[PDB]
């Protein structure tokens, strides 16, 4: 019951999910853009766009 | 009592400096997991 307890908090650490190489792109956009940044943020809403 | 230490700088600094100033206690290493110092 003690030993559990302590081989989860150890296999947190050894066990790991693949990590995600995030790219970046330059976009120019064309027309407005304070109206494709609220498209790409209801859109995709995890892409960060800056 | 056993606590974890994770080695946050260079590995054997942990291992080689910690058993001659404590030669009275032990550490689990779990590979990549850290240490697991354990004793008084």
């Amino acid at each position: 019951r003690t030993s559990v307890n302590r081989a989860i908090i150890l296999l947190g650490q050894v066990d790991r999910a693949p990590e995600i190489p995030i790219v970046q792109r330059i976009y120019t956009v064309r027309g407005q853009a304070a109206d494709i940044t609220a498209l790409l943020a209801a859109q995709y809403p995890t892409l960060r766009v800056t | 009592i056993s606590e974890i230490y994770i080695v946050r700088g260079q590995k054997e600094s942990v291992l080689q400096f910690l058993r001659d100033s404590f030669p009275e206690l032990i550490v689990t290493d779990y590979a990549s997991g850290g240490l697991a110092i354990e004793g008084p």
